[PDB]
RNA sequence: UAAUUGCGAUAACGAACGAGACCUUAACCUACUAAAUAGUGGUGCUAGCAUUUGCUGGUUAUCCACUUCUUAGAGGGACUAUCGGUUUCAAGCCGAUGGAAGUUUGAGGCAAUAACAGGUCUGUGAUGCCCUUAGACGUUCUGGGCCGCACGCGCGCUACACUGACGGAGCCAGCGAGUCUAACCUUGGCCGAGAGGUCUUGGUAAUCUUGUGAAACUCCGUCGUGCUGGGGAUAGAGCAUUGUAAUUAUUGCUCUUCAACGAGGAAUUCCUAGUAAGCGCAAGUCAUCAGCUUGCGUUGAUUACGUCCCUGCCCUUUGUACACACC
């Protein structure tokens, strides 16, 4: 209920410009930045991988992990 | 799956079946706050209605929603089995029903009363506030009323 | 070099075989799919909705390949899981003989398995053929 | 008849039988390659022998194993024991002693009981508790 | 506590008493001795015995032992 | 091994001591090819109170 | 015809517990002093060349409250 | 590294870092040193391991429990609170994940970070309920290095587990997080607080 | 803060009515030739290293 | 009969729940005698002749 | 020392019961005897993939050979061995090396003299005496009851979730048990969403069920901290199974209904290594019913290796007017 279950355009744009300086990104980490609940947060983790920013260094279920692109 | 977008198209919360339903929840489960629709029933119905379950209650075209209600209150027509239903073989007209929403309350009454009104021990026992399904009543259930 | 299915890890294979039976169109998928539950020791139907009958068949196929002969009864016991009897201690429970026996007929009528002597079902000669094929396809994405 | 040996590995009830003949360096378990095995987190547990003692070593031999009994972990420790015990069996009858005794040394130093079977085992439970040591509950009065 | 009972120490005493030449600082032959030279009904007891008539023997060679 | 696991007590009082008798059944089979004479000879004799002897025939 | 019985005296009754229980029973049933009875039994078992022997008599004899005696002689072990 | 292959093949980075160095999931055991005297001996590191799983008879003798590789002593102590008794595989994976996390942040051998957080939460001294007559005071005591390691491993995981309870962040993160703030103590961590507040009361009664 | 390192040079026994505590004589490594006896909390063998958080003060009996 | 049962007030849960629970409920073991175990109540007694005849 | 287990001291010397020995089970034998009711390699017969030999399977006997694994006979093995610390340099204890194994090797079985108004006359066609004996307290037949519900106590089961629930997918045990004058264990084929049904079938069993493909667990997804998809009480309606009989609901299945419980006050239980705890299985019971028990294996820790503070008990010493022995 307490917000983060959709996409509000400003949110999408927020997600592109707010993920540098993130030495760590994951499911938890994304919810932590006052946005996206674990579900649509998980989708971001695939679609930030669409191209750029996130490097897949850890595998699977529960635990995700990425770092800023190089 | 896919990063989606939409405009102002989705409205949060949406009333149907004389009750209220939260949008920002995956629609399958959203519908379960209606009395008489467990997860299973919800599942089969939306599958029947040709609706994407990856969606929330939030999206879901008004037409999609209309179709969803339709099947619910007529399950035998839209090819849902019979053993899937909360009231097979009535006890008067013998039809098979899926009693929904504000009505399942009505029917719990009808039956309970039918028992009492018939003086059946089950009923007597219901009226006394005790457990009926033949459990030991010595140690368990103390808080209760 | 040459290849088996034993040369491929479980998941990559069965998903590759699921993808294949799906891509195909030839199958025989009962009809009570999506409305059925796969075992009494379960709570909700499968989440793959459209599909998973492939997932199982492919799972079925590989298993009967791995050995001499298995029946419907064996797959039930295989595929089953834990049933919470709510407040009462879990016990193992068998799964549905329908899902399997229909998968067995579906893979048989498609000629990937045959009614073996001794009993049950045994991997068809042409099953070998097509299994070891897509198995080799699975390592070809890894090349 | 080419040069070959047979060995085993036991952890708990698991017993892992290995046939080490001479060939082109295969290492398959039950029927699949050693690069599968999964458990996976414990994959390196059974890679372990080959890495401890130089990947080469295996080029003149074929290796197979087939575990029965035990459990999803009991078997992982079993099969590795059989692998390394076999590698040392083979150098005992065929290669020379000092190569064999140089292999025992690399395994024993590191070790996780690769040559030597773990003695541990379930203790019988006795009446009055769900466990062996575990006793039920009492209340006095 | 691996404290050897009397019968083990009792018998060791007697064996050293009357068969000192024959015997050694070696259990393994002390063992084989006990077979030929003594009647015992169990393997364990013979070993448990021989091991001690050994030890007793091993510290006679450097000082006497009372008894 | 045939276990039988019982409370020692005829009744119910006392800490719940349990006790398990057991009976050990040992079975051998020895395959022989002989004519009729030796069979009957070797079977009537070799008798033993406590050993149960069973002589069959055939290949089916 | 398929079943056949033979009687057979036994080499020394004096070393069969069960032979000697049934003796006492018959000693006391035939009205004999209690000590006399057992002390005879023990003294015959011994003479039959046993290493040792023990006779317990539990129950109630002429008085109201129960008692129990032990009559042993020679050598017995009790464990293992 | 002179690549070698036979019949059933052994993977590149597998062939690679294996025969060369003898390192962790894939992390360095060399370097990695215990910046506090003592605690060495009572912190393993070398001999090196592949993963933290080991049928190690570490309990049949008093002190030999010390010879267990510290990383695995850290996992071992994750698999508790009843529901997770046993379940080593559960833990092992968390630890893999954890070290990856720790490494992401601030570099450093995560296995070396683990060293630091342990070294940095062991109470140099504590107290114990001596009698002294009914109304018991609290005698200060300098506590063992072994206890200091143990108490550290317990303290670390626990306050992580507790924080990890009832929220989105996973065990592996809170674990990492607890370690990261403890590798160089920051008093924003569960352990450093308790460490310091154990030495607080220890000091306060001598 | 003055940190003081001392090496256990003998194990003397357990005190504390409970008995979780052990009496031990140590030798500090930063200038040896002087000894003080301290009271442990955890298990201790010979040749261990205690962090004497305050260098000079010792106990004896514990109840 | 059953008609009696349902109609009869002074019955069912609602009623009992509104009643105060007797204190004999939360009692003790009651015990009664044990301290007298070794003191024979028969009041009779054996007699040193009769035991000597028997034993 | 676990031990009246020993050393030692010594008006005692030297012995026996009990402890130990002993026995049983779990550990070790590329040594011995063997096995189509156990399994391995070779060979044919043969399938799939590669082809350059190869790789992975089928084939209760198409043949040859073997005993590593399995089985159980007979042996062997360990004696706290070697070495060193410690100690009246005594019995011992501690550490290192070796070792299948070095905590009584782990775990059990057996277990002296004595005590109790412990429990059991409701296990006994064991039994004294008392009671009853035909309108019976004998016995049997019909039906109810032991389950009855304001509440107090105890053993348990399931939970309060994200080391998780769910849905796919991986796929791994050991101790057992099974039908003759009978209907036990059940593979396989169909039918059914399920529970189940129906046709056959192997097994009196290392031969068949059964590799008991058990569960935690492992993997890829869904949900995302919200009494939520945690939790599943209570209840409605339907279907089946056991049984002569299921109502006060034997059990099993499906739909719906969706409680309390957000880690639990004072208190208090159990436990030291394959142990604790998590996890399922077989056997007992059993027509039908395990939230019980007896065993079993699977995953597998944290913390002591100490003390006399609490509690319990043993031992001295000491008092006794008790000895039916402080009831
Ligand atoms: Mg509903
Ligand atoms: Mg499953
Ligand atoms: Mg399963
Ligand atoms: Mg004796
Ligand atoms: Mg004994
Ligand atoms: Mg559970
Ligand atoms: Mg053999
Ligand atoms: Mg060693
Ligand atoms: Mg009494
Ligand atoms: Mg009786
Ligand atoms: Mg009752
Ligand atoms: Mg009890
Ligand atoms: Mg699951
Ligand atoms: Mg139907
Ligand atoms: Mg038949
Ligand atoms: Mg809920
Ligand atoms: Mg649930
Ligand atoms: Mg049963
Ligand atoms: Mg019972
Ligand atoms: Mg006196």
């Amino acid at each position: 209920a307490q917000h983060a279950v959709i996409l509000d355009q400003e949110k999408y744009d927020r997600i592109l410009k707010e993920v540098p300086t993130y030495r760590y990104v994951s499911v938890s980490v994304l919810v932590d930045r006052l946005k996206i609940g674990g579900s649509l947060a998980r989708i971001a983790l695939r679609h930030l991988e669409k191209e750029g920013i996130i490097k897949p260094i850890s595998k699977h279920s529960k635990q995700a992990i990425y770092t800023r692109a190089t | 799956s896919l990063v989606v977008q939409e405009q102002g198209s989705f409205q949060h919360i949406l009333r149907l079946l004389n009750t209220n339903v939260d949008g920002n929840i995956k629609i399958v489960y959203a519908l379960t706050t209606i009395k008489g629709v467990g997860r299973r029933y919800s599942n089969l119905v939306c599958k029947k209605a040709d609706v994407d379950l990856h969606k929330r209650a939030g999206e879901l075209t008004q037409e999609e929603l209309e179709r969803i209600v339709q099947i619910m209150q007529n399950p035998t027509h839209y090819k849902i089995p019979a053993w899937f239903l909360n009231r097979q073989n009535d006890i008067t007209d013998g039809k098979d029903y899926h009693t929904l929403a504000n009505n399942v309350e009505s029917k719990l009454r009808d039956d309970l009363e039918r028992l009492k009104k018939i003086r059946a021990h089950r009923g007597i026992r219901h009226f006394w506030g005790l457990r009926v399904r033949g459990q030991h009543t010595k140690t368990t259930g103390r808080r209760r009323a | 070099p040459g290849v088996s299915v034993r040369d491929v890890a479980a998941q990559d294979f069965i998903n590759a075989y699921a993808s294949f039976l799906q891509r195909q169109g030839k199958l025989e998928v009962p009809g009570y799919v999506d409305i059925v539950k796969t075992s009494s020791g379960n709570e909700m139907p499968p989440q793959d909705a459209e599909g998973w009958f492939y997932k199982r068949a492919a799972s079925v196929a590989r298993h009967i390949y791995m050995r001499k002969q298995v029946g419907v009864g064996k797959l039930n016991k295989l595929y089953g899981g834990a049933k919470s009897r709510g407040v009462r201690p879990y016990k193992h429970i068998d799964a549905s003989g329908s899902i399997n026996r229909k998968v067995l007929q579906a893979l048989e009528k498609i000629g990937i398995v045959e009614i073996s002597p001794k009993g049950g079902r045994r991997i068809s000669e042409n099953g070998q053929r097509d299994l070891d094929r897509i198995a080799a396809q699975t390592l070809e994405e890894d090349e | 008849a080419v040069p070959s040996v047979q060995t085993f590995g036991k952890k708990k009830s698991a017993t892992a039988v290995a046939h080490v003949k001479a060939g082109k360096g295969l290492i398959k378990v039950n029927g699949s390659p050693i690069t599968l095995v999964e458990p996976e987190i414990l994959r390196f547990k059974v890679y372990e022998p080959l890495l401890l003692v130089g990947l080469d070593k295996f080029s003149n031999i074929d290796i197979r194993v087939r575990v029965t009994g035990g459990g999803h972990v009991s078997q992982v420790y079993a099969i590795r024991q059989a692998i390394a015990k076999g590698l040392v069996a083979y150098h005992q009858k065929y290669v020379d002693e000092q190569s064999k005794n140089e292999l025992k040394k690399a395994f024993t130093s590191y070790d996780r009981t690769l040559l030597i079977a773990d003695s541990r085992r379930p203790e019988p439970k006795k009446f009055g508790g769900k466990g062996a040591r575990s006793r039920f509950q009492k209340s006095y009065r | 506590g691996r404290v050897r009972t009397k019968t083990v120490k009792r018998a060791s005493k007697a064996l050293i008493e009357r068969y000192y030449p024959k015997l050694t600082l070696d259990f393994q032959t002390n063992k084989r001795l006990c077979d030929e030279i003594a009647t015992i009904q169990s393997k364990r007891l013979r070993n448990k015995i021989a091991g001690y008539t050994t030890h007793l023997m091993k510290r006679i060679q450097k000082g006497p032992v009372r008894g | 091994v045939l276990k039988i696991s019982t409370r020692k007590t005829p009744n119910g009082e006392g800490s719940k001591t349990w006790e398990t008798y057991e009976m050990r059944i040992h079975k051998r089979y020895i395959d022989l090819e002989a004519p009729v004479q030796i069979v009957k000879r070797i079977t009537q004799i070799t008798i033993e109170p406590g050993v149960d002897v069973e002589v069959v025939v055939a290949s089916n | 015809g398929t079943i056949v019985l033979y009687a057979e005296r036994v080499q020394d009754r004096g070393l069969s517990a069960v032979a000697q229980a049934e003796s006492m029973k018959f000693k006391l049933l035939n009205g004999l002093a209690i000590r006399r009875a057992a002390y005879g039994v023990v003294r015959y078992v011994m003479e039959s060349g046993a290493k040792g022997c023990e006779v317990v008599v539990s129950g109630k004899l002429r008085a109201a409250r129960a008692k129990a005696m032990k009559f042993a002689d020679g050598f017995l072990i009790h464990s293992g | 590294f002179t690549p070698v292959v036979l019949a059933t093949p052994i993977p590149e980075e597998v062939q690679q870092a294996q025969t060369e160095i003898k390192l962790f999931n894939k992390w360095s055991f060399e370097e990695v040193e215990v910046k506090d005297a003592s605690l060495v001996d009572y912190v393993q590191v070398r001999q090196p391991i592949f993963v933290a799983h080991t049928a190690g008879r570490y309990a049949n003798k008093r002190f030999r429990k010390a010879q267990c590789p510290i990383i695995e002593r850290l996992t071992n102590s994750l698999m508790m609170n009843g529901r997770n008794n046993g379940k080593k595989l559960k833990a092992v994976r968390i630890i893999k994940h954890t070290l990856d996390i720790i490494n992401v942040l601030t570099d450093q051998n995560p296995i070396q970070v683990v060293v630091d957080a342990i070294t940095n939460t062991g109470p140099r001294e504590d107290t114990t309920r001596v009698g002294g007559g009914g109304a018991a005071r609290r005698q200060a005591v300098d506590v063992s290095p072994l206890r200091r390691v143990n108490q550290a491993i317990a303290l670390l995981t626990i306050g992580a587990r507790e924080a990890a309870f009832r929220n989105i962040k996973t065990i592996a993160e809170t674990l990492a997080e607890e370690l990261i703030n403890a590798a160089k103590g920051s008093s924003t961590s569960y352990a450093i607080k308790k460490k310091d507040e154990l030495e607080r009361v220890a000091k306060s009664n001598r | 803060t003055p940190v003081t390192l001392a090496k256990v040079i003998k194990v003397l026994g357990r005190t504390g009515s409970r008995g979780g505590v052990t009496q031990v004589r140590v030798e500090f490594l930063e200038d040896t030739s002087r000894t003080i006896v301290r009271n442990v909390k955890g298990p201790v063998r010979e040749n261990d290293i205690l962090v004497l958080m305050e260098s000079e003060r010792e106990a004896r009996r514990l109840r | 009969g059953n008609e009696g049962a349902i109609r009869d007030k002074t019955a069912g849960r609602r009623n009992n729940r509104s009643k105060d629970v007797t204190d004999s409920a939360t009692t003790k073991k009651s015990n009664t005698r044990r301290a007298t175990d070794r003191h024979s109540r028969t009041g009779k007694t054996d007699t040193k002749k009769k035991v000597n005849q028997g034993w």
